[PDB]
């Protein structure tokens, strides 16, 4: 029943700080050597740091250099990275894992769900949305263009999380604008469903952007 | 022996509970 | 650094074994891990002590380590095992280190042509004087496309940005296009199309500015 839940992603500068953090459950957190390790979008998996269960001993890769900083709260189940003096090259996906080799060898036995760190010099942008009306025929395809922002992630639901079935939220475009778009797309009964309202939540976390749009005719 | 040898790096290390 | 040596990409033919190597001087000397990562997913422990498998991970998942080389092995390959692998180990002040991760390709799965949806501009975005035609392409296999836009039946230069293919969760493929005009360049042509070939054959979508 273990879970490891990350939050604290987001954009910063070249030369900035962030804080990330790992809330643990369903395990005895304090007997357990906690790591992370990281992921830039599209390559491997890259190590960064770990530490013992009850926190005296820490270790880093080669890069951190002593900008980064592993800790923990064992009496909150909360594992931290404090990261320093970013760099570009530190854009990254960050999880954290559970240690559950030690001593035969390294098992990085379950892992968090990851949190984005986007390193850059470039001002965060908020997106904007549009409806995406069906014309087109039993069935509709319906959507929300999310239109020119920066950085990743955005997230889509529809109806508030109720309506799942039928969703497809496609991976942004990266324009040479450096700005992202991206869509998302519910197939539903034609004509059965304008009995039915349709609205895509849209949040875009970095620029402070939550919009829930009508898609109708 | 392999896991003799594994154990002894890891003691040194000193992350999990002995 | 260490070192631990991947081959980048691997496929496996219908009724073959998958097999993945991982090599580094001194491996033998150390306990090897295998993760697999799906698709959109979080990286998940299938082997660890050279050999070992975690509970809920299949016995047709095998390890090894003899040598310098640590093997990954999976017997009934199926279609669900399409996934990067990566192989972990240590360096020589025992620091965590990861192979380079090798994608598994299992071969013989069906041909599936694109689905294609194409949206017009919506009022309001015209309303701001621009026009973003939104041409959806989701469910082909294999995951090479070719996206070509037409405006009254020729092609368009410019303002073009298709994504790559990126596998969905069926093992099938998904991409989009965006044609970003203005609300003028949108009104000054009779018709758009989305031309999607796939495998020598096209799937085409129109859309008409004049309703």
């Amino acid at each position: 029943e273990v879970q490891l839940v990350e939050s604290g992603g987001g954009l910063v500068q070249p030369g900035g700080s962030l804080r990330l953090s790992c809330a643990a459950s369903g395990f005895t957190f304090s007997n357990c050597a906690m790591h992370w390790v990281r992921q830039a979008p599209g390559k491997g998996l890259e190590w960064v740091a770990v530490i013992s269960y009850h926190g005296s001993n820490k270790y880093y890769a080669d890069y951190v250099k002593g900008r980064f900083t592993i800790s923990r709260d064992n009496s909150k189940n909360m594992l931290y990275l404090q990261m320093n003096n970013l760099k570009l090259e530190d854009t990254a996906v960050y999880y954290c894992a559970r240690e559950g080799g030690a001593p035969s060898g390294w098992a990085l036995d379950y892992w968090g769900q990851g949190v984005l760190v986007t390193v850059s010099s470039a001002s965060t942008k908020g997106p904007s949305v549009f409806p995406l009306a069906p014309s087109s025929e039993s069935t509709a395809a319906l959507g929300c263009l999310v239109k020119d922002y920066f950085p990743e992630p955005v997230t889509v639901s529809w109806n508030s999380g109720s309506l799942t079935s039928g969703v497809h939220t496609f991976p942004a475009v990266l324009q040479s604008s450096g700005l992202y778009s991206l869509s998302s797309v519910v197939t539903v009964p034609s004509s059965s469903l304008g009995t039915q309202t349709y609205v895509c939540n849209v949040n875009h976390k970095p620029s402070n952007t939550k919009v829930d749009k009508r898609v109708e005719i | 022996d392999k896991k003799q040898k594994v154990h002894a790096l890891f003691y040194k290390l000193d992350i999990v509970p002995i | 650094s260490y070192e631990l040596t991947q081959s980048p990409s691997v496929s496996v033919s219908p009724g073959q074994p998958a097999s993945i190597t991982c090599s580094g001087d001194k491996l033998g000397d150390k306990y090897a891990c295998w993760y697999q990562q799906k698709p959109g997913q979080v990286p998940v422990l299938v082997i660890y002590e050279d050999t070992k498998r975690p509970s809920g991970i299949p016995e047709r998942f095998s390890g090894s380590n003899s040598g310098n080389t640590a093997t990954l092995t999976i017997s009934g390959v199926e279609a669900g095992d399409e996934a990067d692998y990566y192989c972990q180990a240590w360096d020589s002040i025992t620091h965590v280190v990861f192979g380079g991760g090798t994608r598994l390709t299992v071969l013989g799965q069906p041909k599936a042509s694109p689905t294609v949806t194409l949206f017009p501009p919506s009022s309001e975005e015209l309303q701001a004087n621009k026009a973003t035609l939104v041409c959806l392409i989701s469910d082909f296999y294999p995951g090479v496309v070719k996206v070509a836009w037409k405006a009254d039946g020729s092609a368009v230069n410019a303002g073009v940005e298709t994504t790559t293919p990126s596998k969905q969760s069926n093992n099938k493929y998904a991409a989009s296009s965006y044609l970003s005009l203005t609300s003028d360049q949108w009104k000054s042509h009779k018709s758009y199309s989305c031309q999607v070939t796939h495998e020598g054959s096209t799937v085409e979508k129109t859309v008409a500015p004049a309703e």
